[PDB]
């Protein structure tokens, strides 16, 4: 599984951070690298092995048999996460950027520009 | 995990050969060593080919 997706916007992302977490974005920044080059190599999906040659000299076939079928039918789920609250409060300060900041940044601009003709004058 | 499961068996029977020819080898070796005097006649097929080695020699 996971067909990823690469930098979007990495411009924007290194370039401009919050302040207060600036220097966990070069943290996170890196660790990124580090989970993709990883990824782009290894992803885990192995063959399905050759039983009916093995079993051949694999001669406890009966072992080989038995294993095979549980093996077979077997299913790893998808392994835990940690973090799903985040892809929340990610609209949360997203909100701060815009409607938190549209708005009243908005505001502030438009009186600065309507002010400029007589000061612009 | 899988494959670690059928090594295993592999690695004994394939082993076990071995270790069958080795006692085997012992075995057949120490099984059939004696009477070959008491066959005369493993030196007169040596005598055998010894003539004709000494005639199909020259």
């Amino acid at each position: 599984r996971k067909l990823a997706l690469k930098t979007i916007d990495w411009v924007a992302f290194g370039e401009i951070i919050p302040r207060n977490q600036k220097a966990v974005a070069n943290s996170l920044k890196s660790w990124n690298e580090t989970l993709t080059s990883r990824l782009a190599t290894l992803p885990e999906k192995p063959p399905a092995i050759d039983w009916a040659y093995y079993k051949a000299n694999v001669a406890k076939a009966g072992l080989v048999d038995d294993f095979e079928k549980k093996f077979n039918a077997l299913k790893v789920p998808i392994p835990e996460d940690k973090y799903t609250a985040q892809v929340d409060a990610e609209e949360k300060e997203d909100v701060k950027s815009c409607a938190e900041f549209l708005t009243q940044s908005k505001t502030r601009i438009q009186e600065y520009e309507k002010e400029l003709e007589k000061m612009r004058n | 995990e899988v494959k670690n499961r059928l090594d295993y068996h592999i690695s004994v029977q394939n082993m076990m050969r071995q270790k069958e020819q080795e006692h085997m080898i012992n075995w057949v070796e120490k099984r059939v060593v004696q009477s070959i005097s008491a066959q005369q006649e493993k030196e007169t097929i040596a005598k055998c080919i010894a003539d004709l080695k000494l005639l199909s020699k020259k």
